[PDB]
């Protein structure tokens, strides 16, 4: 690499990526188009910053085909852009697309655990806890140990909507992990078994 | 099904890729699958474009939805790559196309000829023409067309001559394209014997009206401006098998008018073309990339283009003034800044602006100047003879 | 093995999980390879070796040993 | 064909315990200038689950209860004996080192305990790296104000209990343990960088324990360690496991983590050494400039949560550095690269203007120690730790520099 090539992927990185968080997807299209017509080749960071543009603006559909892209460059994409998609799936609640995205980063050699808690944060966020309890109790039971406040927010969102079949599933993976149930997880269950008929 | 592959075939006739795009996501969004055959026109439009990259995304999602390529799939990147002159990815097709149980027809061989011509591959274009008749088969129109072009673009007076009288032995009536590459071959070589002898067979062409018009054009009887309204009257009827046809037209007819030194008048048909949606690629103005393509322009237009591209230049400031001449695979290679269009567009820049255009350090088939140096830069006089 | 089985189990805090979770890595054998075991061979002396290669010692496979002074085929050592 | 083709331990220190139940298995003790160490004497092949390394029976042990009161597992100190009531005039928190010295004096005094054979392999006065042998001198070569008065706080602790309760009026099996506060000081240096503190089961009694445990006090501490203590109940054997699924070769040290998250200030503090790999050290940043904690991450492959970083140049103080320098995080918002500039430029400075606040430089002083004649123990450990920190935050700019260049 000369130094002229240096300042000029400064220049042209600073401008992909103004218009990357600027939300304009537009916009970093045409910076790589420059790159292109100026001989320099888009690596992994480039396209990063037009997967984030079409996920900053809701825009799953453009997103993977940002990715698509990367990958017909023959360009390895960064473990950040895969969590952008993951995290993207998850808001719109494309549990099988968030699955898809976390099966090439292990294909990548990657590490999942932390792109499968967002997934699985995304969905009970955005009102998909029954996709939810799919995504966490596939990790869970493929061998992956969630977060402590991942462990709590399953089982008592479970709880508050009468699920109690999901939540003492995943209680029961919690203490094969090794984190052993507390008062706290034992009234989310108690909450539910009361209603039954059944003392 | 049948509409949405209606309206692709369209979009990739006349190299629409926008609206082309926009039935592809339609079509997702609707949860439907389309059809293999409604890809190929997605693919169709990508190459008029010379967007590569997107024609391959979708070339490799037709393979993600089941929907596997068909023969027509194989011809539609042949022909995109063989107006780049990208002969590396047209032998990975004809490796697959071998490997996938198809026979090489004569769409296929005419894209080979094609595609080695535009690179610069003069031997090896003659070579699959030849290697073309020992396989049988039975050459058509365009590939005596494909084979002309091969010939007239190396200087091959007698050989051009030859090839252009068989034509007509057989009553064919060449098109206006096969007449702009004798008008080449002959204004190469400064035979203006052969060349008054072509113009007054196009200037009667009680038959044609096409060769009439472009024939008369060119001496400059057709200048005015009501006299130009006729002029463009033939263009617009060319303007409607696509920009496929059109590139080809255009080609020729800018060569010939640049050999024969009717250079104001290649400027102005250049100008012609662009508004009609020909050569999309062509120019790139904004504040990083100052850009003109040619990969895919013959050697009497790429002239046109860098003269018309430098006299603007001179009118005005971005970080980079780059000259395309070679998009594809061969750039990171030492054989693309050996190829006769990066010569050839290095060597017309030499002798105009000086030693200011130099190569790149990082990719074969640029020419760049930095912005500093277009500080210490009409710059080509357009005139007819 | 029955040093073993002790040495097994003075690792373990209940006896009883130990012997469920022996017969059920056992079923897992039989299932993956149905007919290696039954006879020279049994699933849950392969479990046991295995389990006592796992700390690191060294033991036959299933615990499986031959007299190598049989006289030919057809003839049984008689206790 | 057959015919054409760092010094092992004393062998009577394996011995002394072997003829007692101690048991290792594919490793040996060697004995260098700067201690003992247990080296994989073969390839240690991977298995599905942990391997035994050592077994260390119970009765070998020294162990008092973390917490009041203070009970030892086994009881060596019989009913009605002095030492018990120094031992529980302690401070229950602090003086948990006081309580382990006490108990190690007092088991190099009777004739059966077998620390009375083992003792003669600790490190002598002279030898032990703990800072509580330290002269005021060896505390001017740590470049560390709070260190130096924590340390000088510990070396006051000490020698007050020793002239408190070893007085003139003790009794003679008083006097005889500590006659000298120096020996006094050394027994609680022992303590301090041996001492291994668990959670036992023993019988139906489970309880937290300090614990002297010969041989496993053996093992060199690593924050990436290829083996683990496990208590087994059952046999009341304490076992030396190397990690499952992990390869070891042939010479390759054991290890264990000492302290898990601890800074290299703590570990010269209780075992008086310290790391340059440490990846729990910190380095005060004003937080004016900040870099992208994502880009930084995936620069040098650093994965997992920030308490659970590890590398898939990268070590231990990149991954301290991750933790330490002042980062930004917007979800997936990506970083300006001219505005990351500025930051790793303004990070680099502030990392020379503390590297300007050492007379020394870090290679001056690695040539300092080899050139090292008659320095005491804890001299070049003073030495060390202050060089560590130096290579720390010269590895924080060449990180940063790395970081900048590959953000492109
Ligand atoms: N990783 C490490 N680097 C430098 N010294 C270490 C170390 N791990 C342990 N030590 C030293 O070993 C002592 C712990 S006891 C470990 C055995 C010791 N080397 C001996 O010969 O007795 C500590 O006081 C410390 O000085």
């Amino acid at each position: 690499v000369s130094a002229l090539e240096r300042s000029l992927r400064l220049t042209f990185m600073d401008e992909l990526m103004e218009r990357a968080r600027n939300r304009d997807p537009s916009g970093v299209s045409e910076v790589i188009y420059d790159m292109i017509a100026a001989g320099l080749s888009p690596g992994p960071r480039s396209f990063h910053g037009l997967v984030v543009a079409h996920a900053l603006n809701g825009d799953e559909q453009g997103a993977m085909h940002s990715l698509r892209k990367e990958l017909g460059a023959g360009q390895r994409p960064l473990p950040e852009t895969m969590i952008a998609l993951v995290r993207l799936s998850g808001s719109k609640g494309n549990a099988q697309r968030g699955l898809e995205l976390l099966a090439a980063m292990e294909k990548l050699n990657y590490d999942i655990r932390q792109a499968w808690l967002i997934l699985v944060e995304e969905l009970v966020r955005t009102n998909h806890l029954e996709e939810a309890n799919k995504v966490f109790l596939k990790g869970a039971r493929g061998g992956m140990r969630a977060t402590d406040q991942l462990y709590d927010l399953m089982i008592e969102e479970d709880c508050k909507a009468g699920d109690h079949s999901n939540a003492l599933d995943i209680s029961y993976e919690m203490e094969a992990a090794g984190r052993f149930a507390t008062t706290f997880h034992f009234n989310c269950l108690l909450s539910v078994q009361a209603t039954c008929g059944i003392p | 099904m049948e509409t949405y592959e209606g309206i692709i075939f369209a979009c990739g006739k006349g190299g629409l890729h926008e609206d082309a795009r926009k039935i592809l996501q339609y079509m997702t969004a609707k949860d439907v699958v389309p059809s293999s055959k409604a890809y190929t026109g997605v693919i169709e439009a990508f190459g008029q474009a010379a967007l590569y990259e997107e024609a391959l995304v979708a070339f490799n999602t037709m393979h993600e939805v089941g929907s596997n390529p068909s023969i027509e799939t194989f011809h539609s990147l042949l022909y995109s790559f063989a107006r780049g002159g990208l002969f590396k990815e047209s032998e990975v097709i004809l490796s697959r196309l071998v490997n996938s149980g198809i026979p090489r027809n004569r769409d296929t061989f005419n894209a080979t000829i094609e595609a080695y011509k535009q690179g610069g591959k003069f031997e090896e274009a003659v070579k699959t023409y030849v290697d073309m008749e020992k396989s049988r088969c039975d050459p058509d129109e365009r590939t005596l067309e494909a084979v002309l072009s091969v010939y007239s673009c190396a200087r091959l007076v007698d050989e051009c001559r030859e090839q252009f009288e068989e034509m007509k032995a057989s009553d064919i009536l060449p098109s206006i394209m096969c007449y702009c590459m004798m008008l080449s071959v002959y204004g190469k070589t400064e035979s203006w014997d052969d060349v008054n002898e072509l113009l007054e067979e196009m200037l009667s062409n009680r038959v044609s009206n096409i060769h009439q018009v472009i024939g008369q054009m060119i001496k400059g009887n057709y200048d005015d401006d009501s006299n130009w309204q006729i002029v463009e009257y033939v263009l617009d009827k060319l303007n409607s098998e696509g920009c496929g046809l059109g590139i080809r037209f255009y080609n020729a007819l800018l060569d010939a008018l640049w050999w024969l030194g009717q250079k104001e008048r290649a400027a102005r048909v250049l100008n012609e073309a662009t508004k009609r949606g020909i050569f999309p690629e062509l120019f790139r103005k904004n504040k990083l990339v100052w850009s003109v393509d040619v990969h895919r322009m013959s050697e009497g237009g790429m002239y046109t283009a860098l003269s018309v591209w430098l006299n603007d230049l001179s009118d005005i400031l971005p970080q980079l003034a780059v000259v395309v001449s070679v998009r594809g695979q061969l750039e990171k290679s030492s054989a693309a800044r050996e190829s006769p269009i990066t010569r050839a567009a290095f060597s017309f820049l030499q002798d105009h602006v000086s030693s200011s255009f130099s190569f790149t350090g990082w990719n074969g088939g640029r020419i760049m100047c930095q912005r500093s140096q277009l500080k210490q830069l009409n710059i080509v006089a357009l005139t007819n003879s | 093995m029955t040093m073993d089985i002790e040495r097994l189990l003075l690792s373990e805090d209940n006896r009883f999980e130990f012997v469920n979770s022996v017969a059920a890595e056992a079923t897992e054998y039989v299932e993956k390879n149905r007919d290696e075991y039954g006879g020279t061979k049994k699933a849950i002396f392969h479990v046991l070796s295995n389990r006592v290669n796992d700390l690191g010692f060294d033991r036959p496979e299933a615990y499986a040993e031959s007299d190598p002074y049989k006289p030919g085929p057809g003839y049984l050592k008689e206790y | 064909f057959p015919l054409f083709q760092l010094e092992s331990a004393d062998p009577d220190f394996y011995k002394i315990g072997y003829v007692r139940r101690v048991r290792a298995y594919g490793v040996e003790f060697k004995e260098g200038p700067d201690g003992f160490g247990i080296y994989a004497s073969k390839d240690i092949e991977p298995r599905r689950r942990a391997r035994v390394i050592m077994e260390i029976p119970h009765e070998l042990m020294i162990t008092i209860r973390q917490k009041h009161p203070w009970m030892f597992f086994p009881d060596i100190v019989p009913i009605g004996h002095p030492i018990f009531d120094i031992i529980n005039s302690t401070d229950p928190e602090r003086d948990w080192d006081l309580r382990l010295a006490c108990l190690l004096l007092f088991s190099f005094d009777r004739e059966d305990h077998f620390w009375r054979l083992y003792g003669d392999f600790l490190p002598a006065a002279d030898e032990c790296s703990s800072l509580l042998l330290a002269t005021e001198e060896d505390l001017a070569e740590l470049q560390d104000p709070q260190l130096v008065s924590t340390i000088r706080q510990q070396q006051k602790r000490v020698l007050e209990f020793w002239e408190k309760n070893w007085h003139s009026g003790v009794p003679l099996k008083i006097k005889r343990l500590a006659e000298d506060a120096e020996r006094f000081i050394w027994a609680v240096s022992i303590a301090q960088t041996r001492c291994i503190s668990m959670k036992t089961r023993i019988g139906a009694l489970v309880q937290d324990l300090n614990m002297m445990i010969p041989y496993a006090d053996m093992l060199n501490h690593s924050f990436e360690p290829n083996c683990f203590l496990h208590w087994r109940p059952k046999d009341r054997i304490l076992e030396v496991m190397s990690n499952a699924g992990q390869a070891i070769k042939k010479g390759e040290e054991m290890t264990i983590n000492y302290m898990p998250g601890q800074k290299n200030n703590m570990l010269m503090e209780r075992y008086g050494f310290s790391t340059p790999v440490n990846p729990w050290d910190a380095i005060p940043f004003s937080g004016d400039s900040r870099i992208h904690l994502n880009s930084f991450l995936s620069v040098f492959n650093i994965f997992g949560l920030p308490e659970e970083y590890y590398h898939d140049f990268v070590d231990g103080a990149v991954i301290a550095a991750a933790r330490t320098l002042p980062t930004w995080s917007d979800i997936d918002l990506p970083p300006i690269p001219s505005a990351e500039r500025k930051a790793v430029k303004e990070l680099q400075d502030e990392c020379r203007k503390m590297l300007a606040e050492y007379p020394t430089t870090s290679e001056q002083d690695q040539k300092l120690l080899d050139s090292l004649s008659e320095a005491r123990t804890t001299f070049a450990t003073a030495v060390k730790y202050r060089m560590h920190r130096k290579m720390f935050i010269g590895k924080i700019i060449k990180a940063l520099d790395i970081y900048q260049e590959r953000l492109l």
